[PDB]
């Protein structure tokens, strides 16, 4: 698997030609054989945001001894060199109707970090549901009571505190939630030093072996640009090789359509070799 | 029921 190098010289070599965008574009958006079957049942049709984004039966998220289905995926990246997992959910922006699942999910788990790249309307429609409440009110969703304790705006990004309580239980747990308001649906985002400051960001604040919940609006596009980012920043500063295409197929093989557009995927190609070339040393 | 649009 050669090197890092060698990988950066094929990828800006294959960026000018350019092969790296015609191999993108021949990448399946679905990887052939995986069974669909759940996310098109009746009861769970009006549960999917998107009618053609849902998750493959063998890797969609199931809720702890609860029947109700949620349009969700486990996305688990791998860098086997450096022994190293980055586990991910990559989920849509949940619906009216779906809040609770959503919540049941993080507590489940009990996910420490949620990280939403989307505002909640585009263009006078709505992308995904306020699922969290202004502070200082209190949201019941399912059983879950919410509430936001702390809300702060830096340039790209809302950075808030939220509080989860069980209801059944008086259990409770802390959860914190990055959304990215700089970044436009089937877009780039609108800063490229913004995006991978938030990426290092998002790095940091990971607790060991939890997986970050990552969402968009359909939870691919922008979802799937962050996860190839992370991947790669893990890799630079390994110095392992860097083959976006097989992180992006690496990433569909688990939820279909991962990196929606072309300009996406050059966007993160770029993004890459700047990065490579901002540490390289000598 | 929509498709995921990546146009306006």
């Amino acid at each position: 698997a050669d090197t890092l190098e060698g990988s950066m010289a094929q990828l800006k070599k294959g960026l000018e030609s350019g092969t790296v965008l015609i191999q993108f574009e021949q990448l399946y958006r679905k990887k052939p054989g995986l069974a669909i079957t759940f996310a098109k049942l009746p009861q769970n049709l009006d549960k999917n945001r998107y009618k053609d984004v849902l998750p493959y039966d063998t890797t969609r998220v199931l809720l702890q001894g609860n029947e109700d289905y949620i349009n969700a995926s486990y996305v688990n990246m791998e860098i086997p060199a450096a022994n190293l997992v980055n586990k991910y959910i990559a989920t849509q922006g949940p619906l009216p109707h779906t809040c609770a699942q959503f919540w049941q999910v993080v507590w489940d788990q009990k996910l420490s970090l949620i990280v939403m790249l989307t505002t909640l309307t585009e263009r006078g429609r709505t992308k995904c549901h306020q699922y969290w409440p202004d502070p200082p009110d209190v949201m019941n969703h399912g059983g879950f009571h919410i509430q936001c304790q702390s809300e702060d705006c830096t340039i790209a990004y809302v950075s808030r505190e939220m509080l989860v309580t069980n209801t059944q239980t008086g259990e409770e747990h802390t959860v914190t939630h990055l959304q990215y308001v700089a970044w436009p649906a089937f877009g780039v985002p609108d800063d490229s030093s913004d995006f991978l400051e938030f990426v290092n960001y998002v790095r940091s604040l990971r607790v060991d072996s939890e997986p970050v919940l990552v969402h968009s609006s359909a939870g691919i596009g922008r979802t799937g640009v962050l996860v190839t980012m992370e991947t790669a920043m893990c890799l630079t500063e390994r110095n392992l090789p860097i083959y976006p295409l097989d992180i992006v197929r690496k990433m569909r093989d688990q939820r279909a359509g991962m990196v929606q557009t072309s300009s996406q995927y050059k966007f993160v190609c770029e993004a890459i070799l700047r990065v490579y070339e901002e540490g390289l040393v000598q | 029921f929509s498709a995921y649009p990546s146009e306006e």
